[PDB]
DNA sequence: AAAAAAAAA
């Protein structure tokens, strides 16, 4: 599991970025590294908690985001050319030509 | 036991929501605003409505307007069936069974945070303050739905209160709800929550005493619609909050002065006393500091004022004598500042390569020749536009800076006047004595649009998309003809080819 | 006890209706105060008595009633207020405002006042009176008195009475018909309350002779009392004392054996004219007698004086649309060796005028972390808080770096804005500035130009609107006239009518300037453009810029301003061209 | 609490209680023969006017530094006092206490451990206050003999400055000063509320080996008055009192701008060149009897400082040049030195 | 409460 924030190169000037929570199953494991910005594809789904009642005195649920997919982001802002989770993978057509 | 008074209240609310039928120009016969609003709410599927006061104050007079403003919470749900009983009377699918909302605006008076007393519990009321902090927007339990574990039967619709509530009784003859529910989360419906924080003005505090705070809860439409640092007008009900941890819970559990309110007594208290603390619930808030769209904003003047001004031959030698014209003389300023302040194309290339489309204007001067008026008119002027001097107090400075709590793990950055300015005019003042960090900087800024930074295990690329204009006075305090603009001038020879006009 | 509920009500209410201070007049050896007073409430509608105890103890009956209030509070308390609620109607014989007000006393000088430093445990539940300043205070806090059940079941609601705090919850319904155990259930929200604040409060720094530590006593207050006291405020009061056990553990029943004190508290205390006005204003060397009275200990400096005042009664303030606003303010700065008493004068202005800050070389808003309470508090800086007024700068020189930006933030458009932790706002100021300043070195050379010798930055210097030099040098007439005047100061003055003048000149008064001055003004202006340059080629240097021109507009309209009138005369200009010029004479360098 | 009692709500008798330990526990029911009935007639509760107080007051006791063994920390010692003996002590002073000493649980804390650890303290009894005092010059006889013996002694500050430190040689015209500062100039104001201060200004100038410290630790044990200060080395003694952060609650107990004892004071001082921006400043506030109004926290709880100035310092060279003299002065601005 | 690393003046 791992905390994700808000992009500087989205967030409106001037304000506070906000925090989730990501969980990763088998096969994400160590995919993310930290200071990397990064695009997950998932599930939204929240559940109960007791000390964040507590706080606020209201019935208030905690939300989470379960990944399905992640596809990084770093650098390379050109994303037109093609589509896919990574645009550095060839097919064997395109080994062949 | 039937509570008759809500009933009529009711019976009064929907009587004039149907027949209002007040009238607004002499064109307008008969509106029926309420009608209008509903049949907005059918073709744009909207679920808030809103009410004028004063537009409910002349009907029946104090005995509906006082009767409902005194006690709101008590005649709320009166209010809410009566409108469900009118708009499925009038539109049924637009039930397709949702949470309608009532926001009042329009209250004949405000009161200040000093002004707030226990007298008004549960009366509508109006407040205003700087907001200076939000919170996340939070999904709230509203109506519940549970399974009784050993039989799987379904008890839903429980209301909930400021602690998570379970049912008490299970309708199954057989069963007696020895065992506890589980929570149908896929048939629960929950709604909006954000807590904001609110404090008395610089205006109505006296002397040196330390402002008044109060906390307000938005629910529904109402929220992100106060951001910090913004003077807001408030409307909706006073409240009362205790202290939930005394209270009984699934999980485990100036101040130390005590002399609290204490109040014991209670089954589920056992030993313990429960506090209370002022906090207000608000329900409407508002502020108080491509072509063919444009042509879709349809009227008869924007028709024919536009339509003269395309069609006329002397536009232009009209347009720069309509730009400041409080300053006196400097034509070719103001068709300068004319150019920047309509701009140019921004393309970008087929591999990625950005093309700059802004222009920059310097201007440079003796001293009092009137040159700050118009950074003065251009901030007043150009929408997102922000004024600013070459020396800055903050850290920030001119493009940002890295902040971080000692011992904190912040690692946050702030932005500069640059970052603020986006997709506006960034106006600096007195040029000369930039300092080098900035004075490097700004070149970078200006030729490719982004600010890019590295420390301390942070890194970011900041979008600085501005159109800069800025005022300089010569070395020696007045211009010599006899030197040039390099000879006069301190500035190095990169930032002259970033500028584009002189 | 079972004495005070039947005689001392008809003996205080004997007194009450025979009562005349000539026996407090007697008494003091050197008039019906209840009856005009009732009659006073009557026809007022108020709900307020005061009681002072020494017209209590004047009479022999009542002393008595004293004794047994000193002893029991709370009980005669009561009775009184029962035995007012009797005589209002007791004596209009409209009844129907009067069923819906209470009545309460406020009891005083019951006695001497006393320390934290003196409280036996022998005055519990006694009557004595604290002086003291405020130090905090606290927001309004609910206090529980009707409770409000409803049984959920058959949506029966039933309003319960509390006492002490500890309330008896009902184990049943009412309704037979249901007669439900468990259906009862508490609604938080339609109760009623009441509004409990508590007031913290030190000692009087004169009770601590050998450079102890104050101590603090906390305070209770209820209804009319809330608010009532603010921060720093210095206050006497009256009231009972009180002892409390502590919980302790608020898991367990384990109570502490040393019991918190507090004090709970019935009384506090703190520590036409306009004809008179036009009277002053006619007079016609009113200028001069009213540029006198601010400094009635400084000899000469008369052209200073002057300008000071005309600037505390400040110019006009415009905002129009099309053009935008101009400023207002009048700033003043101050230069001389550290031997001409220009603080005292800074010290004057800051008493006078109604707002003002003085400070020294942090002033504007910062964000800022709360002390006693973990939060988070925008607050605002000295600048903010002289809108309208004047603020008053000492030691300018070593302002720093950072903080004198800020003053060419706030001098040439009034308005500061901040970005720090998310909140992104703009501050009015619309304040004026008076500085003093002081040479480098042990004395100013004449021969030296300003700009040396005071160490500011030019533009800076240039921004304000006048600017005043002082220079003592070692003269014989002047030194002996300047010794006889403070020896006779060792060995025509107004009062707070200033101040209201001030503010009737500031708030009613809006004059404007006629089409007769700007020919004046027009001449004036070549005039100082003639002086510029002359019968050589060698570009002297302008002395004559459109900053002059806002001084003298501003100057002769703030003229104009004093004396009340509405429009400006010739004098107003003329007044206003020989103050710069005499400012301008004196500041040449060593040439010319 | 001495004695506890409850009203019975007109049960007849009100039940008493009595605790002596440190921990407390009320009641629930009471032993009233129509409470004792098979149902209850009201709850008892805690009546303040009918029990029993006594005042209560507890202090620390320090070991000499004569008594404390070489290459040790002294230690403390708790002592409770109740009765009339309540207020008969204060803090800086030498005493001889005699009581009891008693064991106390250390079950307070509740920490389930310590099995057979325990806390102790003194119970007060009796106490001499012993060191000296300073009476306030309270008349005499005896002391009029003697002031009349001082008058028939003829001339006396000649004799005063020759009786102050005898251990430094010489030096007659500091002494002389110091006699003059230690009664003090016109004070008391003037006509129209001018302000005057009494308290005489005045600063040490010498080369290190010249024994102005040694003449200022004189002149600050002889004058009951004296403080004092240098550049930090302590915190708590500039700008800030010695109630910050002290009460065990953390209740920020605070003045706001203060210094150490500045009324009617006698603040002396070791290399005046020596302090940081912070104690200069504060100099430039107390600078004639100037009020401290440095703000914080909102509090303006101004200390009305009115004390006299005592620096001692030399040159960062540390020795005199033929030079021009204004070049050496003290390394401090000018108006100070005025 | 005390040591050690980092950005800005
Ligand atoms: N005139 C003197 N008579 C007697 N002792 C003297 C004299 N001058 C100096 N001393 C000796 O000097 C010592 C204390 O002087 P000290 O060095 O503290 O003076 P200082 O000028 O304040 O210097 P520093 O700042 O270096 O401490 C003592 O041991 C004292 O005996
Ligand atoms: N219409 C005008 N024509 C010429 N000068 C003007 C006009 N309006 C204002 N001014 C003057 O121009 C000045 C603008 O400030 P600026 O040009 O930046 O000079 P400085 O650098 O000395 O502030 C103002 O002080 C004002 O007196
Ligand atoms: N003309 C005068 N009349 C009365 N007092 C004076 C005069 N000139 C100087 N003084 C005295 O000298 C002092 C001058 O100090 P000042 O120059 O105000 O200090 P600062 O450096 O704070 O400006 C004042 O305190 C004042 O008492
Ligand atoms: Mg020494
Ligand atoms: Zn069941
Ligand atoms: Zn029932
Ligand atoms: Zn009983």
């Amino acid at each position: 599991r791992v905390t994700l924030q808000e992009a500087p190169g989205t967030v409106p000037p001037g304000r506070l970025p906000r925090h989730r929570e990501v969980i990763l199953l088998a096969d994400l494991v160590d995919v993310s590294k930290p200071g990397e910005e990064v695009e997950v594809t998932g599930i939204y789904k929240n559940n109960y908690d007791g000390n964040l009642n507590a706080k606020n005195g209201f019935p208030v649920f905690a939300t989470i985001i379960e990944a399905n997919s992640i596809k990084r982001r770093e650098g390379n802002t050109a994303n037109e050319g093609e589509e896919g989770l990574d645009v550095f993978s060839w097919t064997e057509e395109e080994e062949r030509e | 036991v039937d509570d008759v008074t809500g009933e009529k209240v009711r019976e009064a609310f929907e009587q004039f929501l149907e027949d209002f039928s007040v009238q607004s120009t002499d064109t307008g016969e008969v509106e029926k605003v309420y009608r209008a609003q509903i049949e907005f709410m059918k073709i744009y599927d909207l679920n808030t409505i809103y009410i004028d006061y004063q537009h409910l104050s002349m009907r029946e007079n104090g005995a509906l307007a006082m009767a409902i403003s005194e006690q709101y919470y008590r005649f709320l749900p009166f209010l809410q069936k009566g409108l469900r009983r009118v708009v499925r009377k009038y539109a049924p699918e637009l039930l397709n069974e949702r949470v309608f909302q009532i926001s009042f605006f329009n209250l004949p008076t405000v009161h200040r945070i000093r002004d707030i007393r226990s007298e008004k519990i549960g009366s509508l009321l109006s407040i205003s303050g700087t907001v200076t902090r939000t919170s996340e927007v939070r999904p709230e339990l509203y109506k519940a739905s549970f399974t009784c574990d050993m039989c799987r039967a379904i008890v839903d619709n429980v209301e909930q209160s400021f602690k998570y509530t379970e049912p008490t009784f299970c309708p199954n003859p057989s069963c007696e709800n020895r065992a506890f529910w589980t929570l149908n989360v896929t048939r629960s419906r929950f709604l909006d929550w954000q807590k904001v924080r609110i404090q008395e003005n610089a205006n109505e505090i006296p002397t040196g005493s330390m402002p008044r705070t109060l906390d307000v809860i938005l629910r529904g439409d109402s929220v992100e619609r106060a951001k910090p640092g913004d003077r807001c007008k408030f409307t909706g009900v006073e409240i009362v909050v205790p202290d939930v941890t005394q209270l009984g819970l699934p999980g485990v559990k100036k101040t130390t002065e005590g002399l609290n309110s204490g109040v014991t007594g209670l089954r589920s208290l056992g030993v313990r006393d429960l506090t209370y603390k002022i906090s207000f619930l608000a329900c409407h808030v508002i502020s108080i500091g491509d072509q063919e769209v444009f042509l879709n904003s349809l009227s008869s003047d924007e028709i024919n004022e536009l339509k003269e001004m395309v069609k006329d031959e002397h536009i232009y030698d009209k347009l720069v004598r309509s730009i400041a014209p409080a300053v006196f003389g400097h034509e070719a300023v103001k068709k300068g500042i004319l150019l920047q302040m309509l701009g140019g194309v921004h393309k970008s290339t087929v591999e990625g390569i950005k093309l700059r489309g802004d222009i920059n204007i310097c201007v440079v001067g003796d001293p009092s020749t009137s040159k700050s008026q118009f950074l003065k008119y251009v901030v007043g002027f150009a929408p997102r536009s922000v004024y600013t001097s070459g020396k800055a107090s903050s850290a920030a400075g001119l493009t940002a800076a890295v902040v971080r709590d000692e011992e904190g793990g912040d690692y946050t950055i702030e932005a500069g006047a640059l970052m603020l300015a986006d997709n506006g005019i960034c106006c600096i003042d007195e040029f000369d004595k930039m300092d080098i960090s900035d004075q490097v900087a700004i070149h970078e800024a200006m030729e490719q649009q982004t600010i890019s930074i590295a420390k301390a295990g942070i890194h970011a690329t900041l979008n600085a998309r501005t159109s800069i204009l800025a005022a300089a006075n010569p070395v020696g305090g007045r211009y010599n003809r006899k030197l040039s603009l390099r000879g006069n001038l301190n500035m190095t020879a990169p930032i002259m080819s970033r500028f584009d006009l002189f | 006890t079972n004495v005070s509920i039947q005689e001392c009500t008809t003996n205080f209410r004997n007194f009450l209706m025979s009562f005349k201070y000539k026996f407090r007049k007697i008494l003091d050896e050197r008039e019906l105060y209840y009856i005009k007073q009732l009659n006073e409430m009557r026809e007022l509608g108020t709900s307020n008595l005061n009681l002072d105890a020494r017209n209590l103890l004047a009479y022999k009956q009542t002393e008595d009633l004293y004794h047994q209030l000193l002893n029991y509070p709370q009980e005669v308390i009561s009775i009184m207020d029962q035995t007012i609620k009797d005589c209002m109607v007791s004596l209009i014989v409209d009844l129907d405002e009067i069923e819906t007000k209470f009545y309460k006393v406020r009891p005083y000088n019951v006695g001497s006042c006393k320390g934290m430093r003196e409280l036996n445990p022998n005055d519990i539940d006694k009557l004595i009176n604290l002086k003291g300043l405020v130090l905090r205070s606290t927001p309004v806090i609910p206090d529980m008195k009707v409770a409000f059940f409803k049984c959920n079941v058959c949506d029966h609601t039933m309003a319960v009475e509390i006492d002490r705090g500890v309330i008896q919850e009902p184990a049943r319904c009412e309704r037979i018909d249901c007669n439900e155990p468990n259906s009862m259930s508490l609604i938080h929200n339609r109760c009623s309350f009441a509004d409990k604040q508590v007031i913290k409060l030190q000692e009087t720094p004169d009770f601590v002779p050998d450079g102890q530590t104050p101590h603090s006593i906390s305070l209770c207050v209820y209804d009319e009392l809330v608010d009532s006291c603010r921060a720093g405020d210095r206050i006497e009061v009256t009231g009972t004392f009180r002892s409390i056990p502590i919980r302790a553990n608020s898991r367990q029943r384990v109570l502490k054996s040393l019991y918190k004190t507090y004090v709970d508290v019935v009384h506090v205390k703190k520590v036409q004219d306009l004809a008179k006005i036009r009277e002053v204003a006619a007079r016609e060397d009113l200028y001069s007698l009213l540029a006198r009275s601010i400094a009635p200990s400084i000899y000469e400096l008369e052209d200073v004086k002057k300008g000071i005042l005309l600037q505390l009664f400040g110019g006009t303030n415009k905002t129009f649309t099309k053009g935008g606003r101009y400023r207002g303010d009048i700033n003043i700065l101050l230069c001389g060796d550290p031997s001409t008493s220009k603080s005292q004068i800074l010290q004057y202005v800051h008493k006078i005028t109604p707002r003002g800050v003085y400070t020294s070389g942090g002033l504007t808003a910062y964000i800022t972390r709360d002390v006693d309470t973990k939060q988070l508090v925008l607050e605002s800086g000295a600048l903010v808080l002289s809108d309208g007024g004047v603020c008053c700068i000492d030691e300018f020189d070593k302002m720093s770096d950072s903080t004198r930006s800020v003053l060419h933030e706030v001098m040439e458009q009034q308005t500061i804005s901040i970005a720090k932790a998310g909140i992104i706002t703009t501050l009015n100021a619309r304040s004026s500035i008076l500085a003093s300043a002081n040479p480098i070195g042990s004395r100013y050379n004449p021969n030296l130009p300003v700009t040396e010798n005071i160490d500011l930055p030019p533009p800076l210097l240039s921004r304000f609107d006048l600017v005043y030099l002082v220079l003592d040098k070692v003269d014989e007439k002047n030194d002996r006239e300047l010794a006889k005047h403070l020896t006779n100061l060792y060995l025509v003055l107004p009062v707070e009518f200033l101040t209201m003048y001030i503010s009737y000149a500031k708030e009613h008064i809006h004059p404007i300037i006629t089409e007769a001055a700007k020919t004046e003004l027009v001449r004036a202006y070549v005039g100082m453009r003639k002086m510029g340059d002359d019968s050589r080629s060698d570009e002297k240097r302008i002395t004559a810029t459109t900053r002059q021109l806002e001084s003298m507009i501003r100057l002769a309209e703030a003229h104009a301003k004093m004396k009340l009138k509405n429009v400006v005369e010739l004098e107003d200009v003329q007044e206003a061209v020989r103050l710069i010029r005499s400012a301008i004479k004196d500041y040449a360098t060593d040439p010319k | 609490v001495e004695v506890i009692a409850y009203t019975c709500d007109q049960c007849g008798y009100e039940v008493f209680q009595e605790v002596n330990s440190r921990t407390f526990t009320p009641l629930s029911e009471c032993t009233s023969e129509e409470c004792s009935q098979n149902q209850t007639k009201g709850q008892l509760f805690m009546s303040t006017r009918a029990s029993k107080f006594s005042a209560f007051q507890e202090c620390k006791i320090q070991e000499l530094s004569q008594q404390v063994p070489v290459g040790h920390i002294p230690r403390s010692l708790n002592i409770h006092v109740n009765g009339t003996l309540v207020r008969s002590l204060s803090p800086g002073d030498i005493v001889d206490v005699t009581g009891i000493f008693l064991p106390a649980p250390y079950t307070g804390f509740k920490a389930l451990k310590a099995g057979l650890l325990t806390e102790t303290y003194l119970e007060a009894q009796f106490v001499r206050q012993h060191k000296k005092k300073f009476a306030s010059f309270s008349l005499t006889s005896d002391v009029e003999e003697r002031v009349m013996e001082l008058i028939t002694s003829g001339d006396v500050y000649n004799r005063l400055a020759k009786s102050i430190a005898p251990e430094i040689y010489g030096n007659l015209d500091v002494k002389k000063a110091l006699l003059l500062l230690l009664v003090g100039g016109v004070d008391k104001r003037v006509g129209d509320g001018m302000k005057i201060r009494g308290d005489i200004n005045v600063c040490l100038m010498g080369d290190p080996g010249v024994a102005k410290s040694q003449l200022l630790k004189a002149i600050c044990k002889i004058s009951p008055r004296g403080v004092y200060t240098t550049g930090k080395g302590s915190s708590g003694v500039g700008l800030t009192a010695a109630v910050m952060k002290d009460p065990v609650t953390d209740e920020m107990i605070l003045e706001g701008g203060a210094l150490v004892l500045a009324d009617n004071g006698i603040c002396c001082i070791d290399e005046f060149d020596k302090m940081d921006e912070s104690d200069r400043t504060a100099i430039h506030e107390v600078m004639e009897q100037q009020t401290i109004s440095i703000s914080k926290a909102g509090i303006n709880t101004t200390l009305n400082a009115r004390t006299s100035i005592l620096a001692a310092a030399n040159p960062l060279y540390g020795r005199y040049n033929p030079r021009l003299s204004p070049l050496d002065n003290i390394n401090l601005p000018a108006a100070l030195l005025s």
